[PDB]
This record gives C-alpha cells, structure tokens and sequence, in this order.
C-alpha cells in the first residue's frame, strides 16, 4: 500500500527529482488534516458494529435478499456479507486515515468482482450496502469527515461496479 | 505396600471428603467379604503345589514345543524355573486376594517383571497361559470347597496378566 | 549396570529415580525415551546423547498414548479462541509472518506491505531453520525466492522447498 | 511512511487502530514542519554536499574508479550521490527508512558488483556525504538523516 | 485405548485362544450394563456446565484459589481451570461409556503431574475438585450410576496423587 | 471395538457423543447377544472350517505352499486359518473390525511377502474359509462374518 | 528434462525399436561433441559474473531503462535483472551441456514472457541484452563454442518473442 | 542419461557443474564408443538371449503363465523379455538406469499385477536372461548389463 | 556421516598439517578396496529382500517371538521387526562403501537402545537377529566381503547392547 | 568426500546406490593415485606458492592489512593462504569440495568481516595463490585445483 506522502515520494522518484514546491504544499495539507482524520478513525472504531448495523437494516434487511434462496440466507452467508461490510468499513477508515486509496485496491478491490461474481454475490445490492454504509457514516461523523470518508466509500462502490 | 483398608482411610484424609456415605458402603462391603478371603488365601497356600504342578502340565499340554528342544521349557533346568515362577505368581495373587489390593502386585511382582522377561528372553504368552491355567485350577477347588461368590478370586489373576501381555488392539 | 564396570561412570542415579517412577504414572516424555526430546530453543537439535552421561528412562508407551501439551497463545486473533488459554514466555503471540497472494503496468517504487520482501524472507528462513543462514548458503534457493515474490508459489510451498 | 507501518500494524491484527496507534500517528503528523524543512535543507544543499563529500572521499581513497580519470565515471558518481541525498530526503519526509531501503537499499551490493565498482569506497564515500550533511543541521535534527545514512552504510557492508 | 471387550480379546489374544467362559461372562456383564452408561453419558452430557459451575461453586471459589496471587486468578487461569474440569469430566464420561480406564491412562494422567508442577497448578486442588465433581456426578445420576462414575473419578484422583 | 471408534469420534471433536454415536452404541449393546453367539459358534467349528476350506481351497489352487508335500508348510497354513477364524471371532464380538486390522491386517502384505507366500493364494483360502463358515450360520449371523473375510481378502490384495 | 541421448531414446522407444544406425551416428556424434561441450561449460562457470557485467554495460546500461522510470530503475529491479541475465547464463549454459533445449522451455521460457508482460518488464530489451550476452560469450570461447551456445541463446530469444 | 542426471544435480545447488560432475561427464562420453558396441551387442543377440533364457526359465519354473497352452500368453512373456532387453540397452547407452526406470520399471509392480503375472516368476525369468546376456560380451562389458539386469530384479521384488 | 576419507581428512585438520605418510597409505588402501566394497554394495542390493528374508528364518521363525503374544507377533509387529532389519542391511551397506562406522552411530545406534526399551522389544534376539543377517550376507557374497560387512555388523550388534 | 555425497543422495531416498551412483564411486576410487599425487606436490610446494602468491598479491593490491607493517598481521595472511592450500589439498582428496567448504567456506564472509579484512583483498590473493600453483603443475592435474581456487573466490565474492 501507498499513503499520501508514499504517493508522492513515488510519483516525485518516477521523475527522479525532489518534491516539488505543490508536493510539499500537499504534504503540508495532509499533515495539516491528519488531527481530523484520527478523530474520524477513533470515531468510527467505536461506532463500526452499529454502522454495519445500520447499513445491513437500511440496506439489505426484508427483501429477496435475505428470504430462501437469496445470496443473504442461512447464518454463513449472513455472516459473510456482515463481514465483508466490515471488511469495508475498516479498510476506508485505514485509507482515511493514510489519505491514500492504494489499501482499497491492494487489499479490498483487487478481484474482487471476479470472485463475487464466481460466488453469486450480487454486485448491486454490495454497492448499495456501500452507500448506504457512506451514508451512515456522515450521520455519524460529520459532513466534512463524513465526505472525506465518502471519498473512500465511492472508491470502494465505483471499484465494485 | 498396603492393603485396602490402609489405602481407603490415606484416602479419606487425602480427598478431603472425609469418612462420607460412600467410604463407609465400600468399607462394609470389603469386611462382608473379609472371611471368604481368609478361606481362599488358606485354600490356595494348603493345595500350592499342587495347582503349580497341574496348571505347569496343562500349560505343556497347550503348548508342547515348550519342552521340545529349543523350547523356553528344555531341559530340567528351565523346567524348575518355570514351577519356581509359577509358584511366585501364586503365591502374591494369594497375598493380593487376603490384602484386596493389588499395590502388592505391583511392588513385588510387577516393577521391572517385563525388563527381567525381556532380558532372559521368557515369553509372555504362555506366562499368561499359566497364570490363567492356575486361576482356573484355584476356582476348581473354591468351588469343590464349597464356596460361592469368589468374583474376587479372579481379579488378581487377570490383573496381572492385564500388565505383562503386550498390546495387541 | 551397576555390577558392570561402566557403574562409576554413570552420575545420575539408576536406583532411586526408577524406584520413584514406579509409583507414578507415564512421564511427561517422548514415547521412545528421554533422548528424543530436543531442547527447545530458538534454534539447534540438542538431543542427550545414549552414551554421554547416560541418564535414558524408559517407559512402557503403547501406541494409543497421547502427549499433554502446553500452548503457547500464538496466532493471529482470527485463529485463536479455541485454545487462546495457554501461555507460554517467549511466544511473539499476533507476530505471525503472513503474505497474502499477488493477483501490464510496472509497480510504484515504493509500495509497503507489512514486512519487506527480504524481511519477510528473512523470517521464514528463521522459522524453518530456526537461524538466519550464512552468506552464501542462500544461493540454490534463490530461484524460489523468485517464485515466493512472484506468486508462482505459496508461502506453504515457499516453506516446503 | 510510518503512517503506512501503522496502519499494517493495526491491520495485522485485524482491528481499527489503537490509541497507541493514533498517539504515534498524531505525533508524527506534528512534525512535518519539521521533516519538510529538513527536506528542504537536503534539496537546497545537495550540489555543496555533493561536492563537498566527493573531494573528502577522493582524498581519502584515491584509488578508486570515481577519480580513475573517466568523466563519465565520475560524472556517475556524483550522480549516485545526489541520488542518495535525494532518497535520504525522501525517508526524512516519510519518517522511515522504508522509501530509502527499497529504492536504494534492497539490492544495492549485487548492483554495484554487476557495476564492478567496490562496495568499501561507497561505504567511505557515504560516511564523508553524512559528515559533510550533519554539518549543515543542528542536533536533534540531523538523527534521522544520520540514522539513514547509517542505514546506507549497513546495507553496503 | 481399549474398552471392555478390547480388553478381554487382548487377554485372550496374547493366549492365542478362543474367549473363555469367564471373559464372555465379563463380556456379556458389559452388554447388560450398556443401557445404563449410555444413560448416564446422556445425562452427563446434559448438564456438562452445570456440574462444572457446581463443582467450582462447592470447591474452589470463594477460596484463595480465585484470590490474587491464586492460580485461578486472572480470567485466563480461572478459564483454563474450567477447561481442565471440562477434560476431566469429559474423559471420565469417555472412560465410563468404555468401561475400561485404559483412556485415562494414555489421554489423562501420562505426564499430567509433570505439566501441573510445571505450570504451577495446584495438586491437591485438584484432587478436591474431581472429589467435588463426583460427588456432584452422584447426586445427579443416582447412586448406582453415581459409583460406576466414581469408579473413573478415583481413577485420576489416585493418579494425581 | 465399535465402542472405542464412537468414543474416538467425539473425542476428535472435542464433545460429548452426539446422539448418533449414541444410538450405534445402543444397537451394538442390544446385539452383543447375538454376537457372543456367533463368536461361539466360530470358536466350536473352527477345526471343521478349517478343513473343509483347506479341502476346497487345495482343489481350487494345488499350486500353493500348503500343498507342496511339506508337512510343515501345511501346518503352518492350517493355522493361519484357525488364528484368521480366531481374528473374525474377535470382530464380531468387538463389534468392529478393529481386533482383525490390528492384529491380522496392518501390515500383512509384508509380513506373507517376508514369508514369500502368495497372496492370491490367502485370498483364494480367506474365500475358503468364508464359503465355508457362512454355511454354518443363519443369513443374518452370517451378514457380518462375511464383512470380516472381506475385509481380509481386501487387505490381502 | 531431457537431453540429446534421452531425445534419441525415447524417438526410437516410441517405435518400440532399438537405435537406427542414424540415430547411434547422431550419438557418436554428441559423444565426440562432449569433450568441447564440458570445455564451455567449465569457461562460462569461470566467467559467469564477468559475462553478465559485460551484457549490462553493453546492452542496458546509460540507456532509458536505468534513468528514472525505467524497468531497471532502483537497486532492486536492477538486482532482479543481473539476477535474470544470470538464469540465464547458467540455464544456457545446461543446455550446451545436454545438448537439447528441452531444460530451458521448462525452467526458463515456460510463462516467462507471461510474467515479464505481468510485472512490466520490456520483451525487447531482455532479447537485446541475450543477444549482448551470445556475443559476449562468443568472444569469450570461441567461434565454434560461440555458436554453440548462441544456439541456446537464440532459443531464449525466441522464446520470449 | 547420466548428463541430464549430473545437470540436475549441479542445479539442485542452482551452480555450474563442479569438477565432479565434469569428471563424469568426460568419463561419460570417453565411453561412448564402448557403449554403442554394448548396446549393439544386444541387440544383435536379443532373439537368441530371449531363446535360450526362455528355455531356461521353463526349464527353472514350469508352472507359471507362459507355459500353460496359451499361444498368446507366450508370445507376450517372450515379447516382454525383448523389451526389457531393449530398456537395458537403452541404459547402457544413456550411462544411466533412467531409460529403463522411467519405461519399465515406475509402476512395474502395478501393470504385473493387474495382469496377474506372478512377480517372482519375472524375477527368476529376468535372472535367466541376465545369465544368457552375460555369456555373449567381455568380462568388463558385462558389469552395466549386470546393473541393470540387478536393477529390473530388484524393481520387481 | 564421515567416510574413510574424510575421517583421515579430519585427523589432519584438527592438528592444522598435510596428510602424513601413513594417513596417505591408509587411503590408497581405501582406493584399492573400493572395487571390492562396490562389488560388495551391489550384491547385497540385489538380494536385499532376500537377505532380510533368510535372517528372519534363521534367527527368528518358529520360536517364542513369532507365537501369540510374542513380540513379533501380529502383522505389524512382524512387518516392524523386517522394516527394522531392512534398515539395518542398508546402513551397513552404507557404511561399508564409506569405509567408516560413523554413520551407523549417528543414524541408527544413537537412542535405539532405549527406543527398544521402551517399546519392549527383545534386544538379545534382535542382535542375534543381526548376527544371523552377518552369516546370510557372507553365505552370499563371500568370506572376505562377507567379513567386511560383518565388521559393520558387529558394530551394530556392540551398538546395541 | 564424493563417497558421502553418494551415500547421503541414496539415503535421502531410503534407496540402496543407483547403478550410476555406483558407477561415479567406481570411477573415484580408480583415480585415487592421481589425486593423492595431486596432493603430495600440493603439500610439497606450499611455502613456494605462499611466498610467491604474497608477493604478487602485495604488489599488485599494496593498501592490505597485511603490508601495514604489522608483522603479527602478515604472519597471519600468510598462514591463512597456507591453510587454503592445505584446504584444496583435501578437496582434491576427496573427490568433492566437501572438506573445503566444510571447513573455510561457509561462513568466510562473516569470520573475514569480523576480523575487518576486506574480501577483495582476499579474492585477489586467492587470485595470485591460483596462478602460483597453476604455474607448478600440468593442465590436466591442475583442472581441480583451479576450480576449488575458484570455488574459493566466489564464496568470498
Ligand atoms: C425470535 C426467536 C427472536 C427474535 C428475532 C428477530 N429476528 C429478526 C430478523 C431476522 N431474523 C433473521 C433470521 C435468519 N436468517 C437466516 O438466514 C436464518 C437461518 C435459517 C435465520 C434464523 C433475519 C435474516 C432477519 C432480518 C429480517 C429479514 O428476514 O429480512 C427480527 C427483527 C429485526 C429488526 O430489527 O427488524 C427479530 C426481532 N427477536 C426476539 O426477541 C427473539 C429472541
Ligand atoms: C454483503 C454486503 C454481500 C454478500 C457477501 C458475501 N461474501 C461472501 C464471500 C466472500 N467475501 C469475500 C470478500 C473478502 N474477503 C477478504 O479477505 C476481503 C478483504 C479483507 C474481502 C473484501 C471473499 C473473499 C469471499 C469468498 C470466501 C469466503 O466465503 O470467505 C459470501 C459467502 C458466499 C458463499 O456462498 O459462500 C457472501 C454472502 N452477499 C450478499 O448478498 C451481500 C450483498
Ligand atoms: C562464541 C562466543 C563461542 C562459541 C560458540 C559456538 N556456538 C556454536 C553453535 C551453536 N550455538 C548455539 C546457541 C544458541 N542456540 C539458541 O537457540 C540461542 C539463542 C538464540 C543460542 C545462543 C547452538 C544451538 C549451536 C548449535 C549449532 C547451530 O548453529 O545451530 C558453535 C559451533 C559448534 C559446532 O560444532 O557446530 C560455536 C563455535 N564457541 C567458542 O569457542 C566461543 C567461546
Ligand atoms: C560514487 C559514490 C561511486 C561510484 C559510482 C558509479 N556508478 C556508476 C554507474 C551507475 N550507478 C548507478 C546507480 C543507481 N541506479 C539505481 O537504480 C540506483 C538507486 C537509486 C542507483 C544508486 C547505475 C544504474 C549505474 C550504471 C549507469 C547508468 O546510470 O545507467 C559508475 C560508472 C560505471 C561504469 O562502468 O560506467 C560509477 C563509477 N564509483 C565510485 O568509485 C564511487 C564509490
Ligand atoms: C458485577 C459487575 C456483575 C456480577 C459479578 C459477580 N461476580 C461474582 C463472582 C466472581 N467474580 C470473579 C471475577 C474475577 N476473577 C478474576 O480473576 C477477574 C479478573 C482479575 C475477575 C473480574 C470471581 C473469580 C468470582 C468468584 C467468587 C470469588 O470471589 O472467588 C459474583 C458472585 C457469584 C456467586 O456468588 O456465585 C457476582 C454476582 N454480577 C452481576 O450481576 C453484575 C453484572
Ligand atoms: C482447575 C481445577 C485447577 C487449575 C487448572 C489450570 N490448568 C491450567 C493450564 C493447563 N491445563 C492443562 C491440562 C491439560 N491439557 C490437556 O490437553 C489435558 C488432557 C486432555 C490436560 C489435563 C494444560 C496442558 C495447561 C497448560 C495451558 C494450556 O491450556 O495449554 C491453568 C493455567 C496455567 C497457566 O497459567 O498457564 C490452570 C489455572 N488451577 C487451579 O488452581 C485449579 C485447582
Ligand atoms: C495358509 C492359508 C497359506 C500359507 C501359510 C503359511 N504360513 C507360514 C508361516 C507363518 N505364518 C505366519 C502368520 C502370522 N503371524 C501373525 O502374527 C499373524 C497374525 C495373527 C499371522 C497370520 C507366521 C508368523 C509364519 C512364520 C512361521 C512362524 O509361525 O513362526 C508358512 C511358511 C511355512 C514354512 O516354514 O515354510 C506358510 C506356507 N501357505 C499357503 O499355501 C496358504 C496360502
Ligand atoms: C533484465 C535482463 C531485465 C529485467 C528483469 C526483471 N525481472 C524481474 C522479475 C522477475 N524475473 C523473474 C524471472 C525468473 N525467476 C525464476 O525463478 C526464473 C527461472 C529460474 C526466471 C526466468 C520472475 C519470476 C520475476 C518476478 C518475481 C521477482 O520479482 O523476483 C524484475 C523485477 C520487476 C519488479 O517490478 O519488481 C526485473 C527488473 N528488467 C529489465 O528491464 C531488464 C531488460
Ligand atoms: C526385529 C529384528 C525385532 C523387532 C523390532 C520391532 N521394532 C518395532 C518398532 C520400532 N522400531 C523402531 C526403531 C528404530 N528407530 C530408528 O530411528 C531406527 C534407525 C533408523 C530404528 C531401527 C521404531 C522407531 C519403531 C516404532 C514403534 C511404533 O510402533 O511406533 C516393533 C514394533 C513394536 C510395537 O510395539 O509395535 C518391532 C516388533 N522386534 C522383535 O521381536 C525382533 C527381534
């Protein structure tokens, strides 16, 4: 994975020469809002079984989903949508917090349409849980850090589709 | 070595519980039985050698290479050692029956019993054979006796075989 | 043995450790002697040598004894639970080496994962041989280390050759 | 980047970041001032430091083939330096010695035995390039650069 | 491990002979008891919890076992003590359900005495505790069941001691 | 024995018998009847057995050890028999194959190619041996005795 | 594997025939071939690492593909190279020896040319730099040698086009 | 071949050939010339080696499948001993028993036995043809045939 | 392991000096027995099977060992007692074509004492069992090979006791 | 030795030796008066090739721990190249570079490293021992001992 000043240590190392004056000025702001992005961590690291929570009741609960013969029947496969909404949930708060999304497709996005798709998951309804996990998240946090974890959120959802 | 009222009253300040209900049932039913294995311990020591010999021939009627050359039983020598052993095993089954413990067995008879067989090269099988032959011949006479429930009579016996026969399952 | 003339030779004493473990039950040993248990260090077989201060103990194990074994707690947090009671000095409980697989584009110059190639290397050599080997000794698996950092191969295969 | 150890660590363990975790981000982030104008002195100062090292270095090993009489040699050389300097910089800014150990670290003795060129004098040629950065910063603001130019030194022995 | 029969057809077996009639009386004595083992298995194996909650409530707690500086102290050590009744109880049962001690001989007891000195855990409370275990066993499957349990509980109590 | 099979069942999973377990201990327990029976009726015919299996396994196969005119040889083969009698006997009272793997079956192949005996030739004995047992026992007594020499003859080949 | 003796025995056991005169004059022929073979072989060991520095130096060095953003760019990638070049060498090197090219389409090209587009690595430079190395080692042994293993050369060549 | 054996073994240590395997090479090829003259050997005599070991084998073991009435059942043991003669000779040109031991002897033991050929038939028939190969080449010619003869033998048993 | 060669290697080196005279004739007598102990190794390889087969009828058929409740009887204990004598063979073939006993001291005498003691087998018969293996070995190969390997045998029968 | 190389590769396998392994012993012991030649001019000629291989390998590397003036540190040099001498010797012994790596290769790098000898140093002065002893010998016996030199500059390397 990559944070933000990896990100520009390779983009400047690509070139072959030091950061630039816009590179240390956007290393400046990243220093600058990390306060912001570990109080958004702490917060969400206390909150995150309710926010799944409330994402899996607004997002997946009482449709054909989780009815006989839907991808969210029997305990197991409840537990493994639940756990891959915690996946998310915690993979978009390390990318919050190293202001980069390289996490996200090293760890979460790589392939992993291919294997919902091998498995049955409806990719749909797992880019809806995703909004609907982004949306109680601003709930939660805030509006600045609630988009800035949006951002990360909408990385996760477009790489889904 | 000790006995079984020795080993229940160590035990009774050992496990904590005392002189409770069930010490005291297991303590009666071992006296119930006291006189009976008096009676057997003074059947087995009147009629010693006699169940030796009878249960050493029978044991060279099972197994008649033992005796022929190159048996374990050749010759005279080891033909007295056999009627020598035999008669140790009776002689601590029979303290095993009057003591109701078999920590004697174990003391006496069993500690370093397989290392000795290993080392002279003495079989375990007709070892077995023979003290089964002798607990036979024990019952035989209990019951011309005139005794009825010696069930305890063969605990020593098999007991003992129990620890010398190795293990085939 | 002691009528031999090895008997003052011998310094551990015969009489009274047998006379003691007659009374007790099977030892805490391996079921073919005291001389198949290895000193457990961090790396090294050190066995009591049959000849060298000879002290064996044999004991009557059949071939249904199972040994009593302390757990040291190790492991990663999602393989625990079952057995999260034992604990042992010296066991690096979470520290397990871990290397997820790889799944047309050159990589970044610096991507991070938690331990570099060739300290992660470096830690399986430590593990399956206990010690960092010498300089050289490393060359006829190099070739798999290539396929190690490649994903051509596991790390279970990676520990196999 | 540190950030990056971090969050691995937390990530290892399958868990949010701790507050042990969040107290060494929060730190780190509070000196960024700092890393970015010890970068700035490092970018500033390269060309002097270059120079400056190389002189120190030649007269100190004269035998080697930076000063064998091949411009070009030379001229690559005084390039590696100041690619170094540059990688140091870049461990400053990120706070470990990560960027620096796998862009100029892992590998470094097999390529610069393909190249032929003993790894001894890059040791000595290192040690004059930290004595002549240390200079330019004050105490308890060159450890880092010193602990990564240490860290070169290692990797080549 | 062997149970009743395997028992008897060892004997007979290192004989070379057929079972004799008091080997198939024993045998036939373990067939009509068979009904009340797997009774009693049933009903040890229902209240499993219950009789370990009891016996710790009547034997350990409250006591400076589970005192600091006690060695059922900490969650871990008072978890791990549970756990070791839990195996007592269980291998008895197994022992009981066998009608031969042979389990507890090669599962139970082969360096158990080792382990607890090495650890630490105390002995004689220990041997109180599986007292107490029987004792509850007892009042809980009557007193002839109660005496065939006991039979495999003195089993480890006199091999722990 | 069945018992030690269940027992090791549950003990593989760390639990108490499941009812599963529980019911094959009951069925078994409720048999044991009709086993010592069929034990009994194996031990009291074992000779016969034996020589009428000999008889048709000699016609069936003369090339065999057994029938090579050495009167040790065939000593030895007619006591293979009785001690193969005696392991299925074992079975069925165990309930389970297990006194017969133990003590007959591991390791046979190579104990009989140590011997340089065919092992074609136990397997047409063993089918001997069963065609003649089976005709002494009621087709439900016989259900499970023919299992064992099965089992034998499978270990064999 | 296979070599020039195995590839003649397995043509004529594919006809359950014993060797045609073609075939032993073609064995006589690697048999008189051997002596040179084992020449080479003992030549390129000698000069193993003076080949691959001078591959580098006249294939891959001062051009793009070692200034920043090149494939050669960082100590690593260009470890990784020389370590490639070295494969090789030695794997060329096996070939000459055996006669036969079978050892180098299966520990060599088989998905080379996969892995090389997987991870970025140019096909053309890497044929440009087999080609500096064929020439090197001919200068290096020889005229006929040289051929002989720019044989083998050529093979890697084309097997990575 | 022993070439592809001594490769593999200088890059099981991912090295050049060491001296040793050099010296096998060059004691390899050295006896090229001795090698084809062995193999042709054999082949020239395969018929009359398979003639006279047949009947020797006959003579040796009388009742075995070859030598029952069955045309076929013959001409396919006969069949088999040349073929074998063939791998041997494939051996002994390769330097190596891997010709052999990759088409006749991995799974020998599997393919006898699904035919129901008795193993140690083909051991005393391959002791039969190893006698009758032996008498037709020089007394230094007939130590790689003998190894290889042992070789086959000891695949079998 | 250590052969003739490198053990008179070794006596060398710990005093830091060349091969002395008598240390180079000990070799050349080495060298000028390989023929003989290659001639040998090939023969008892042949007849491996057959050599195990005939020291088991002569020293352990027909007695006390394989009747019930010997130590040899069942299939397995049979089958272990020829796995036993197998290795035994080998090793000493081993160690005669080394010249030297050091590898039946390291890898088969070191803890099969006690080994043997604890699984209760006859170590009288077995080495009467290896005695037995020394006579069929020089009743097939010869009287001077056959008392080459018996040296061999011999130190595994001493090894034993 | 080779023989141990042999013996362990068919163990590895629980295997008797292959008819080719038996072949490469074959080959070994025929050549024993060779390499105890080989070894005997060795010994012979060493304090020749110490002197000769010292005073090359001082003029052509003069900033060595050895010619620093410190008598103690040239004694030892010198017998450091007698013992790699000696070492070669062995391995020319036995047929393998067993003995030489087994006792001054592996781990050179780190005995070298802590004594702060630098390893170029020593790779040259292997160099001119080469050369030396090349010089006092024919090609044909001076194959191995080229490459066990060899073998020693690149474990220093
Ligand atoms: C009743 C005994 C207890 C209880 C239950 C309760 N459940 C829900 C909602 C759901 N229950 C399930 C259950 C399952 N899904 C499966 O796949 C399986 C395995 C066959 C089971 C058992 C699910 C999926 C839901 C979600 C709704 C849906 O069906 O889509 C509720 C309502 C939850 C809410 O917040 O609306 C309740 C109350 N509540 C109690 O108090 C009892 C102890
Ligand atoms: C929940 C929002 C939806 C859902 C999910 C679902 N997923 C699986 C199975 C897998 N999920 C993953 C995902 C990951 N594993 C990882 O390690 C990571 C990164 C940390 C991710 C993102 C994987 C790999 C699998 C396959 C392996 C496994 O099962 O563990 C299931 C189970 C499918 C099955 O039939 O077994 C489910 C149900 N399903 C829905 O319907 C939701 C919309
Ligand atoms: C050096 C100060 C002295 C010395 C040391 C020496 N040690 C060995 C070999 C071994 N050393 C160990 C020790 C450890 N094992 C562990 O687990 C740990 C903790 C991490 C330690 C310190 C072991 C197990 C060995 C065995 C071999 C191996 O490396 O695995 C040797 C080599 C001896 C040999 O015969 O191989 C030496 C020389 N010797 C001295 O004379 C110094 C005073
Ligand atoms: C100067 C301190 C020492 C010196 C160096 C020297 N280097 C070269 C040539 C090259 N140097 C590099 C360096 C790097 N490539 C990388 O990817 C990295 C990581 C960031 C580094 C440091 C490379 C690739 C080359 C090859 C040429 C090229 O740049 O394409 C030379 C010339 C070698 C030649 O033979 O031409 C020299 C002399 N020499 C010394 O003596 C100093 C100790
Ligand atoms: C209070 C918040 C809740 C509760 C508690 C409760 N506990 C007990 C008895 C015990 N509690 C412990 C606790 C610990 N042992 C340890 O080692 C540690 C970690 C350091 C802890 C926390 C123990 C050992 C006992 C046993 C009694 C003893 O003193 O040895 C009780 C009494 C239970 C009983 O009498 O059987 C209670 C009630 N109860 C509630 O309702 C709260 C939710
Ligand atoms: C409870 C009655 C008493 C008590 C127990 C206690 N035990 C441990 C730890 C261990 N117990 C065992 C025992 C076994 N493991 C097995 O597999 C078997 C056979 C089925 C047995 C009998 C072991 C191996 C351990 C070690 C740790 C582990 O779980 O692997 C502890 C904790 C010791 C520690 O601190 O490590 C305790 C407290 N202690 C008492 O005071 C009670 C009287
Ligand atoms: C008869 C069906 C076949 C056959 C028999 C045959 N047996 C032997 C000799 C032995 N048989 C055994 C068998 C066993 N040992 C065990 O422990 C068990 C498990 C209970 C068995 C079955 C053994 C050990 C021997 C060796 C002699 C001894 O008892 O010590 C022979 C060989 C006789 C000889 O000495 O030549 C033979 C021939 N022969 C046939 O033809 C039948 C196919
Ligand atoms: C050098 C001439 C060119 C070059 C090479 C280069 N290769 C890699 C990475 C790999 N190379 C291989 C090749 C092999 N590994 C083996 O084990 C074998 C058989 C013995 C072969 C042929 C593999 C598998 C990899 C991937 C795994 C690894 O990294 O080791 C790199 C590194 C690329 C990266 O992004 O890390 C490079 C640079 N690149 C050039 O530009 C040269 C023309
Ligand atoms: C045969 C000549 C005598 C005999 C042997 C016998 N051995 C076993 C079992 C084992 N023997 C060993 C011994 C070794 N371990 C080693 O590392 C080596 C060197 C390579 C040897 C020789 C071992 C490890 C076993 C395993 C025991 C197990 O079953 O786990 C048996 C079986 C004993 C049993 O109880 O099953 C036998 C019978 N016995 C005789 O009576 C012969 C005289």
């Amino acid at each position: 994975m990559q944070d933000a000043i990896t990100a520009l240590i390779n983009s400047s190392d690509v070139q072959g020469r030091y950061l630039d004056p816009s590179s240390l000025d956007k290393l400046q702001n990243y220093f600058q809002s990390g306060d912001m992005r570990a109080k958004t961590a702490i917060a969400v690291s206390a909150n995150a079984k309710n926010i799944v929570t409330k994402t899996v009741a607004k997002s997946l609960l009482y449709t054909d989903i989780t009815a006989p013969g839907g991808n969210m029947y029997t305990c197991r496969r409840y537990a493994a949508c639940v756990r891959d909404l915690d996946y998310f949930l915690r993979y978009a708060t390390y990318a919050m917090l190293a202001g980069d999304t390289s996490i996200l497709d090293e760890r979460i996005l790589n392939g992993l349409r291919e294997t919902y798709n091998s498995l049955g998951v409806p990719i749909g309804a797992t880019i809806r849980s995703v909004q609907a996990m982004k949306e109680v998240v601003t709930s939660l946090v805030g509006a600045d850090a609630g988009r800035e974890m949006g951002v990360y959120f909408d990385h996760i959802a477009a790489g889904l589709s | 070595m000790q006995d079984k009222l020795t080993s229940v009253a160590k035990n009774c300040d050992l496990t904590g519980s005392s002189l409770n209900r069930e010490v005291v049932e297991t303590l009666k039913e071992f006296l119930a039985d006291g006189e009976k294995r008096v009676q057997v311990a003074g059947v087995i020591g009147s009629n010693a050698a006699e169940i030796v010999k009878t249960a050493v021939s029978l044991l060279f009627q099972e197994y008649p290479e033992l005796v022929s050359p190159g048996g374990n039983a050749y010759t005279t020598r080891r033909y007295n050692m056999y009627v020598r052993d035999m008669n140790y095993f009776l002689r601590y089954c029979s303290y095993a029956i009057v003591a109701g413990d078999a920590s004697v067995l174990d003391e006496r008879l069993l500690a370093g019993l397989r290392d000795t067989f290993n080392s002279l090269g003495i079989p375990l099988g007709p070892t077995a054979r023979s003290i089964q032959l002798m607990k036979n011949i024990v019952k035989e006479k209990l019951v011309t006796a005139g005794m009825t429930n010696i069930t305890f009579v063969d605990e020593p016996f098999d007991y003992v075989v129990r620890e010398i026969s190795e293990t085939e399952i | 043995d002691l009528f031999k003339y090895s008997a003052p030779v011998r310094k551990v004493p015969q009489f009274i450790t047998l006379f003691g473990s007659y009374q007790k039950p099977l030892p805490e040993q391996h079921p073919y002697g005291c001389g198949n248990d290895p000193l457990e260090i961090q790396f090294g077989a050190i066995f009591p040598q049959e000849t060298r201060n000879p002290h064996p103990q044999p004991a009557f194990f059949n071939k249904d004894t199972r040994r009593i074994l302390i757990g040291s707690g190790a492991g990663s947090p999602d393989k625990l639970n079952g057995n999260a009671l034992g604990k042992v000095p010296g066991s690096l409980g979470t520290r397990v080496l871990k290397l997820e697989p790889l799944h047309g584009h050159q990589s970044p110059s610096v991507n991070l994962l938690h331990h570099s190639s060739p300290a992660f290397i470096e830690g399986a050599y430590r593990q399956v041989f206990g010690r960092s080997l010498y300089e050289g000794q490393r060359q006829p698996l190099s070739s798999t280390e290539s396929k190690l950092l490649g994903g051509e191969i596991s790390v279970r295969e990676f520990v196999r050759q | 980047s540190i950030v990056t150890e971090l969050i691995l660590n937390a990530d290892s363990e399958s868990r949010y970041p701790a507050p042990k975790e969040i107290q060494v981000y929060q730190n780190f982030v509070k000196t960024g001032e700092q890393r970015i104008r010890i970068a700035k002195i490092l970018a500033e100062n390269e060309q002097r430091i270059v120079q400056n090292g190389s002189a120190r270095f030649w007269e100190r090993v004269p035998n080697t083939p930076s000063n064998s009489g091949n411009e070009r040699k030379t001229a690559s050389c005084q390039r590696d330096q100041g690619w170094y300097i540059r990688l140091i910089a870049y461990s400053v800014l990120a706070g470990s010695e990560k960027p620096l150990e796998e862009i100029g670290t892992i590998g470094i003795k097999e390529m610069y035995n393909n190249l032929e060129i003993p790894l001894r004098n890059i040791v000595e040629c290192m040690r004059c390039l930290k004595e002549e950065a240390l200079s330019l910063m004050s105490e308890e603001d060159a450890l880092e650069v010193s602990a990564y130019f240490d860290y070169v030194m290692r990797s080549l022995s």
